[PDB]
């Protein structure tokens, strides 16, 4: 916007975060599935 | 030889210099792709500039600016900052018509010069008046140290509106068109002293925004004078000047964040 | 020092009684006085055995924390300590850095300290063994009495006195024996029972029958005998201080780690000093000058890769474990896939230490038996009448029994209570004819004449099992031609018949082959006594002939030996289409030792001696051109004789070698005569007359199930099941170690440049550092770590079976080709990768690359809080600085990025992917696991400030995906240039 444009000097880096650490999570996961195939 | 025969050696050479070769021929491709991504007028992110840092002139040892009254070059190494960032300021330096515009001579607006293209010329940035500055060689006794907000490309500084308390509770609130700043330091032991634009202890909102160095060179940003005629000498005093805001905001890790962290001693 | 071991003894067997006596001082009768025994107590010293000093385990683990990496990594740890030191003093630095940084490395020299003196283990209770074998007490004479003494107080002249059960106190001249017999598979690897009598029978004191040795027991009979040698100075107390006290010495393992060490540690000095001189040149503040170097230590030395090597090497004595084969010494892992040549005992490593039945005479016809312990050949003959006649022979004239309660083990594994022949007499029908208790309880033995040394034969009378007869059967065995001179008749396919002198020559002919193929051969015959001359009640006098031994019926003849095992030919022609040399190396005589060396494939068909060609050629041996004969069979008593140089001969000029009759000590002077010739060399055996050898051998293998306590601590490697196999499957695993090591080590290495060329460019460009320290070990410690480690789990690209043993001298473990693909190629375009991001992330926050030159003056400086970017924004010091660590959390994670490409390619050395496949899930482990823990490192909320990580942006993660792409096609188009032409250019480059 405008005078109103703060959302430009913003970022979401909590909800990244978030998604960030789910990922890790998973892939940790999914590993432990592959590794645990005879182990 | 050590490794290898002539011949080996040889072809060792042809290879690497010809694969070096490719390989700085294709990290200078993927920097070619890189730069064409990016605009000319406006960074791509801007979350890490984004709380203003409230920066001075004096050049701090370490966050502090201590000397003797009664010694002439005990000071002269404060001046020399002093007068590098002043010394821009100029009236000869500010001439014509072009790039420069009279603007208010009290607080106005914001002034939009349209969008960051370059279909327009230079953005016409307004005239600052080191005149402006009352009072500040420079204070020899009783630093006159000067402050200034970091430059943000289509940042809109927003003052604080007087809704509810204030730390400088309602005195001369230009809610409307001012940046205030208030130094502080219990250990009230000075004298506090301001000078900018209209007389005001802010930034002029009439500077704003800034368009950046492709779109407005030359273009001069507000500057706030402080004086401390503090009565006390021969002790370190922490002044802390902070500024106030929407879009202003602090961290206790940048301790530049929007504020200042002086340790001024005048021991004479 | 223990050159003087290494030679045969002198005795005093040759002496008479009377003399023996004089020479000790000593009564033949009333025994030594009890002061005088006391008295040559403080003079000789104890009877006992010292074990020789140790290194303490102190010294051990810190001799590891000073090999090259460590002693870098002490210098970068007290160079931080340093750098803090000189902050602490000067500006007051409130940070944590040098000081954390100086304690964290200091552990990682520790921690890897432990993980190298894991490696180097050395579990080695010789002497103790030794210690074992001397009784806690013994029986002397003095003062004309016998009494129990402490074994440790007998000394050299009492008189001692030993019985069936007892070990032997110490060594013993044999003045008096009655029915004595003796074990002296000590010094022989034999366990036949040896007779002890007071007469000279040998020169050679290891032969005669008179001399009595420590390490030996009494199998049956008494026998008084006067003490010669006592300690440290009997014979085989030589041999326990020979073994103990021999130098281990370096694993050809060990020696490949120090080499890379060297070779790593040599560029680590280089650039690090290279670049602390570069860096005062222009310009540096020697407080700064310090802080790059230990960057640069960090850079160069590969944190990760000594404890990876341990673990590879681990993870493969687990798999092996699962074969039974233990491994005492994690190095011995790899020796055998470098071993060039193996000395192997006989009795108990390559034969299952039995005598067992091997063949049959009978019908004019040579039959085999199955000589395998579970038993995978076929049958012989179950049809002839004459079979039946003779195995009731072998059942009746037999007096052998299986010990009680082993109806559960197998017959040919069951212990029983007899001589070796009749033991496998029994096993033999047993297995073939069922219980042989039940022949026995049909035919009710009455009376029998036992097995006479005058006699030459055993016979036996029983009740006929046939109730239409119910009469009088006579059987009998012995010497074959002894047998002979007592028949008339021969039981041919049923029926009786004369013994013409056609047959006669077929038996002699039969004896003599069977004789021939070392085998022991026993005569057998019955007699069916007449009805009218013996009635039901008719006693039979075994004092007196009271009965016709003559004109009886020639039945067969039975032939047996100490076999192979069943595993043991196969596993030994493996290990020579491997390129391996097997020799031969034994304690018994040397018609056995050819004839089994024959039965395995350590001498192959057609191959003569020196002594085959004379005798085919009837020519005299001095005759025969030695060069002619590829094939040797060497007597211990010629080899003492022989000079070193003479027994390097020897080893040079035949492929085919059997040492027959060796001595312990000779065991090793062939091992090291072998190791000597360059060659990496195996010893395996299971008896502790191998245990100098086993030492010495670059690995000893030792029987798990057959062997003796004193070979399996000798030993690095222990056969838990006997299954000789596993020496095969250990070679195999040996060599595929070592390959993958390389791509392991490679893979390390690789990321070792983006870790460096960030320092660097810090210098030569003033930019803004690219990359931490931290981040490094973040990188070596962390995420390299387990994909490294799944590199062991790589299957062979090719039958590794089929090359020779490498050059320990040219094959290394770490060349040149390795480090030009991981520093000079692969790594390089990992560097960049990094860079890029760096670049990406800097640029797109509004530093573009062409103001970044020379801006790190301004940039590192901690009171210009208004930095001008590109487009004209300031920055005060945190916020930059918050780009700046983002910048080394995405070239760290460009690293993981590129070593995924790293990862596959490492995967194999000549082979594509797309021919090996992805068949290992531990590597793909790694790689989820690697990317889990980066993504975890760079979000986890609190890393920022303990690592410096900060988010990266999904955008980020993409940067070095180009560069981690042109990493696996670029390594797959060199490999398609190596397969299609083995000629040598891309191969002798980069052919790891
Ligand atoms: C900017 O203004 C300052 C004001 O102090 C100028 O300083 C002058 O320097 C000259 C020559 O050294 C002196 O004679 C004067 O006394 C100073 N002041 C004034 C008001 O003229 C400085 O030169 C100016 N800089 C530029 C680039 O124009
Ligand atoms: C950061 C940049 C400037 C550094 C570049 C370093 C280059 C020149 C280095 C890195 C790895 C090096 C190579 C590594 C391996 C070999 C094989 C050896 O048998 C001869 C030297 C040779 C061929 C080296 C020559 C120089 C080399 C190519
Ligand atoms: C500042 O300077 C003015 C003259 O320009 C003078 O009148 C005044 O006293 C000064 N102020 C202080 C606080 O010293
Ligand atoms: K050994
Ligand atoms: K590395
Ligand atoms: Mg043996
Ligand atoms: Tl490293």
């Amino acid at each position: 916007e405008g005078p109103d444009n703060d959302e430009r000097f913003t970022y979401d880096y909590y909800r990244l975060r978030v998604v960030g650490l789910i990922v890790a999570a998973v892939l940790c996961v999914i590993g432990i599935i592959i590794l645990l195939a005879g182990k | 030889f050590l490794g290898r025969t002539g011949s080996s050696w040889f072809k060792i050479f042809l290879f690497y210099l010809i694969f070096y070769g490719c390989l700085a021929g294709i990290f200078i491709g993927t920097i070619q792709v890189l730069l064409l991504t990016l605009s000319d007028f406006e960074p791509k992110y801007q979350d890490r500039v984004a709380p203003p840092g409230l920066s001075h002139a004096p050049y701090a040892i370490k966050t502090e600016i201590s000397f003797s009254i009664s010694n002439p070059k005990s000071y002269e190494s404060f001046v020399k900052s002093m007068h590098k960032l002043m010394d821009l300021y100029n009236e000869s330096s500010q001439a014509g018509n072009s790039p420069f515009e009279d603007c208010s001579d009290t607080p106005a607006d914001y002034i939009k010069r349209g969008d960051l293209d370059d279909s327009q010329g230079q953005k016409k940035a307004c005239r600052f008046s080191r005149m402006w500055l009352k009072n500040c060689g420079y204070a020899e006794g009783k630093p006159c140290v000067v402050a200034k907000l970091n430059r943000i490309i289509g940042f809109y500084p927003k003052p604080l509106k007087n809704t509810t308390d204030l730390p400088e509770e309602l005195q001369a609130n230009y809610n409307q068109y001012v940046l205030p700043l208030r130094c502080a330091a219990r250990e009230k032991i000075g004298s506090i002293e301001y000078f900018g634009l209209g007389g005001y202890a802010g930034f002029p909102l009439q500077y704003y925004p800034y368009y950046g160095k492709r779109l407005q060179k030359k273009y001069l940003q507000p500057l706030l004078a402080i004086q401390f005629t503090n009565l006390t000498q021969n002790m370190e005093l922490r002044i802390e000047c902070k500024v106030y805001g929407e879009n202003i905001d602090y961290s206790e890790k940048d301790r530049f964040r929007g504020r200042f962290e002086v340790k001024i001693e005048v021991k004479s | 020092l223990d050159e003087l071991k290494k030679e045969v003894s002198m005795d005093d067997h040759k002496l008479s009684l009377d003399e023996l006596h004089n020479k000790y001082g000593t009564d033949l009768t009333r025994g030594l006085t009890n002061a005088r025994a006391k008295e040559i107590l403080a003079r000789d010293g104890p009877n006992s055995l010292t074990p020789p000093p140790t290194t303490p385990e102190w010294i051990k683990f810190c001799r590891q924390l000073f090999g090259g990496f460590s002693i870098l990594l002490w210098i970068g740890a007290i160079l931080c300590f340093l750098a803090y030191g000189i902050q602490a003093a000067t500006e007051d630095e409130p940070a944590n850095d040098n000081l954390y940084l100086g304690v964290v490395l200091s552990t990682v020299v520790i921690v890897t300290g432990c993980f190298s003196y894991y490696q180097e283990a050395k579990s080695s209770r010789i002497m103790d063994s030794f210690k074992n074998m001397v009784p806690q007490q013994a029986l002397v004479i003095r003062d004309g009495e016998k009494s129990t003494i402490n074994a440790e107080f007998v000394v050299a002249g009492d008189l001692v006195e030993v019985k069936g059960g007892d070990r032997i106190p110490a060594d013993l001249r044999i003045i008096s024996a009655h029915g004595c017999k003796v074990d002296n598979s000590s010094l022989t690897g034999e366990s036949e029972p040896q007779t002890r009598s007071p007469e000279f029978s040998s020169e050679n004191p290891l032969e005669t029958r008179n001399i009595a040795f420590f390490s030996t027991n009494c199998v049956e009979g008494t026998a008084r005998g006067v003490v010669v040698y006592t300690g440290d100075r009997t014979v085989m107390g030589r041999i326990a201080t020979l073994a103990s006290g021999l130098e281990v010495g370096r694993t050809p393992i060990a020696i490949e780690i120090e080499h890379f060490i060297h070779i790593i540690t040599g560029v680590a000095v280089f650039l690090g000093v290279s670049f602390f001189i570069l860096s005062l040149i222009l310009g540096y503040s020697w407080l700064e000058a310090v802080i790059f170097l230990i960057g640069i230590i960090v850079a160069n030395v590969p944190e990760g890769l000594l404890a990876t090597v341990t673990v590879c090497l681990t993870l493969t004595a687990k798999r092996m474990a699962r074969k039974n084969c233990l491994v005492k010494n994690l190095e011995a892992v790899e020796t055998l896939g470098s071993t060039s040549t193996i000395c192997s005992d006989k009795t108990g490593t390559l034969t299952q230490n039995r005598m067992t039945v091997a063949h049959m005479w009978f019908d004019n016809q040579i039959h085999e038996a199955d000589t395998t312990e579970n038993q995978s050949g076929a049958a012989f003959d179950k049809t002839s009448a004459t079979w039946s006649a003779l195995s009731r022979i072998a059942a009746l004239c037999n007096r052998a029994v299986f010990q009680a309660g082993q109806d559960n083990v197998p017959i040919l594994k069951r212990s029983v209570a007899g001589d070796a022949s009749e033991s496998a007499l029994l096993k033999c029908i047993e297995l073939c004819c069922g219980s042989v208790q039940g022949m026995r309880d049909r035919n009710p033995k009455i009376v029998e004449i036992p097995f006479n040394s005058t006699n030459k034969y055993q016979l036996s009378i029983h009740e006929n099992e046939k109730s239409s007869e119910s009469r009088y059967l006579l059987v009998m065995k012995g010497a074959p031609e002894r047998i002979l001179d007592r028949c008339s008749t021969i039981l041919l396919n049923g029926a009786e018949e004369p013994l013409k002198e056609d047959m006669k020559e077929a038996f002699q002919n039969a004896y003599l082959e069977l004789g021939g193929l070392g085998e022991r051969v026993l005569g057998f015959c019955h007699f069916a006594l007449p009805e009218d001359k013996y009635n039901e009640g008719y006693p039979f006098d075994a004092d007196e002939p009271n009965f016709p031994t003559t004109d009886l019926c020639f039945v067969g003849l039975m032939a047996m030996i100490d076999p192979p095992r069943a595993a043991v030919p196969d596993a030994v022609g493996k290990c020579r289409s491997a390129g391996i040399k097997v020799i031969m190396v034994t304690g018994d005589h040397p018609i056995t030792a050819k004839a089994i060396a024959k039965g395995v494939g350590i001498i192959s068909e057609g191959n003569e001696t020196i002594e085959d060609i004379a005798a085919r050629l009837n020519i005299p041996i001095g005759q025969v051109n030695p060069r002619d004969a590829k094939a040797c069979v060497v007597h211990g008593s010629d080899l003492k004789d022989l000079s070193t140089e003479v027994l390097d001969d020897i080893l040079h000029y035949h492929t085919e070698i059997v040492f027959a009759r060796t001595s312990p000590q000779q065991k090793l002077i062939i091992v090291e005569g072998c190791q000597r010739q360059g060659a990496i060399v195996a010893v395996t055996g299971d008896g502790v007359n191998d245990s100098p050898a086993l030492k010495k051998a670059d690995i000893g293998v030792a029987m798990g199930i057959s062997g003796s306590d004193v070979s399996k601590q000798a030993a690095d490697m222990i056969l838990l099941d006997d299954n000789f196999a596993s020496i095969v499957t250990g070679v195999e695993e040996g060599r595929l170690i070592f390959d993958n090591l390389k791509k392991s080590i490679a893979y390390t290495l690789t990321s070792n440049i983006p870790e460096i060329t960030p320092f660097l460019v810090f210098i030569i460009g003033n930019v803004p550092l690219p990359l931490g320290t931290v981040t490094i070990l973040c990188i070596d410690l962390g995420t390299d770590m387990v994909p490294a480690i799944s590199l062991a789990y790589e299957q062979a690209e090719s039958d590794i079976m089929k090359r020779q043993p490498r050059n320990p001298k040219t094959d290394k473990l770490v060349n040149e080709r390795l480090i030009s693909m991981a520093y000079g190629q692969i790594g390089m375009i990992q560097a960049l990768g990094g860079f890029f991001s760096y670049f990406v992330i800097l640029a797109e926050n509004g530093f573009l690359p062409m103001d970044l030159i020379g801006k790190r003056v301004r940039w590192d400086d901690r009171w210009i809080s208004d930095v001008e970017d590109s487009f004209g924004q300031q920055w005060t010091y945190e916020q930059r600085k918050i780009v700046e660590f983002t910048c080394h959390t995405s070239f760290f994670i460009s690293i993981v990025v590129v070593q995924w490409a790293d990862l596959i390619i490492c995967k194999t050395r000549r082979n594509s992917i797309f021919q090996q496949g992805m068949k290992n899930k531990i590597l793909i482990f790694g790689l989820f696991e690697e990317t889990a823990l980066a993504a975890f490192l760079s979000y986890c909320p609190g890393t920022d400030v303990a690592l410096r990580m900060y988010p990266l942006k999904p955008s980020w993660w993409f940067c070095a995906f180009p560069y981690s792409l042109i990493i696996f096609l670029y390594d797959e188009m060199r490999r398609f240039i190596i397969r299609r032409s083995p000629g040598g250019w891309v191969e002798q480059e980069t052919y790891y």
